[PDB]
């Protein structure tokens, strides 16, 4: 970035010396410091959890948040949507009409992450099969399986309402559920 | 002679441009760490429990 | 010197079913650890020496 | 003691004890783990005479001949009492009662 | 209201009033302070019969 690369304009930068291994340093924690950030935010959990393969959950239908199989990225639809909807400028690859990314020539390159997008995407799976099949007792212990409207009974108690007003309305509830899940989409 | 000052002036241009550009990396990297942060909690408040 | 994709962790299929639930019988105890920073070395610096 | 799920450690927080240490603070956070679960039939209601039965504080569970109340963390099998549940509507609402 | 303790100030949490102020806010929060206690001799169970 300083010199052209093609000189001895590289023999004065000896002049000062411990500048460029300061910056090197720098850029090295704060490298290291976003794969930490990532691995905080979706390492939430040792075990990689997957629903059962009927996808009954009394009414509520989760095929916009759990994983399509049929596609090959492994994401929900509404993953696919989300990275649709970022026009991402990475270049954390080999591959070599110049783009933006012809700032490489410069000596500005650009890291991959450690964990890949399928990775993030299965810690999401993990988190949602876990939170779907077993409530909040995979997150403090062993995961405790447990059905989904007994779960969202549960969960009216921790907001104060009893448990007949779910399972006395749970046909509602689900729908009005699936009713807010389709509208993320469309928002 | 004259091309040492000359390239001096450029070289300390350069390097104030990567200084710069340092700090500002490490300032957002400081805010991005925060929203991390706040991220980690809201997923272990939110989505354990 | 191995090099290898990282294992992201244990595999664990959950039997779920919508009659079936899982009690603990017994429990453990656990003490863990966190060491967190609260204050760094303060430095004082001369300036014309 | 803090409701808040792995702010104090990973479990269900019962104590911490800091301890000083070189610029810094360590906390030893006691949790409660859960262990040796077992499997047991459940249902969301009890239908005795007409009337649904809902569980005041615990879990309706079978152990494939009996039915009993017990406490959501801990497996205690009690008699299925109006003292242990409350009574809601009718059978004819509830999906799953038995 | 927040069961977090020292969250929303000393003591046991009633309510808080924001208030403003220049460049920034002030809270005036409510708690409950217990006071006047005595001493009493305790048991963890009872048996009756």
């Amino acid at each position: 970035y300083i010199c052209g690369d093609s000189t001895e304009c590289s023999n004065l930068l000896l002049q000062y010396g411990s500048f460029c291994t300061q910056l090197k340093r720098a850029l090295t924690g704060i490298a290291v410091e976003q794969d930490k950030n990532t691995q905080e935010v979706f390492a939430q959990v040792k075990q990689i959890y997957k629903t059962p393969p009927i996808k009954y959950f009394g009414g509520f239908n989760f095929s916009q948040i759990l994983p399509d199989p049929s596609k090959p990225s492994k994401r929900s639809p509404i993953e696919d949507l989300l990275f649709n909807k970022v026009t991402l400028a990475d270049a954390g690859f080999i591959k070599q009409r110049d783009l933006i990314c012809a700032q490489k020539f410069k000596g500005l390159t650009v890291l991959p992450p450690l964990l890949t997008d399928e990775m993030i995407a299965q810690y999401t799976s993990a988190l949602l099969a876990g939170t779907i099949t077993s409530g909040w007792t995979f997150g403090a212990g062993p995961a405790l399986q447990i059905p989904f409207p007994m779960q969202m009974a549960y969960r009216f108690n921790g907001i104060g309402v009893t448990q007949n007003v779910l399972y006395e309305n749970q046909k509602l509830i689900a729908n009005q559920f699936n009713s807010a899940i389709g509208k993320i989409q469309d928002s | 002679p004259e091309a040492e000052v000359q390239i001096d002036r450029l070289i300390t241009g350069r390097l104030q441009s990567l200084q710069t550009y340092v700090t500002q990396q490490l300032i957002r990297a400081a805010e991005i760490r925060a929203s991390a942060n706040l991220a980690a909690t809201k997923m272990s408040e939110c989505v354990l429990g | 010197i191995i090099a290898y994709t990282m294992s992201l962790g244990a595999e664990n299929s959950v039997a779920y079913s919508n009659n079936s639930i899982a009690i603990p019988t017994n429990f453990t105890i656990s003490v863990t650890t966190e060491i967190l920073p609260v204050s760094m070395t303060k430095t004082s610096v001369d300036c014309t020496m | 003691q803090s409701k808040r799920v792995d702010f104090c450690g990973k479990g269900y927080h019962l104590m911490s004890f800091p301890q000083s240490a070189p610029h810094g603070v360590v906390f030893l956070h006691v949790t409660y783990v859960p262990a040796q679960e077992k499997n047991f039939t459940t249902a969301p209601a009890i239908c005795h005479d007409g009337k649904a039965h809902f569980p005041r504080e615990g879990v309706f569970v079978s152990n494939g001949t009996h039915w009993f109340v017990t406490q959501r963390n801990f497996y205690e099998p009690q008699i299925i009492t109006t003292d242990n549940t409350f009574v809601s509507g009718n059978c004819d609402v509830v999906i799953g009662i038995v």
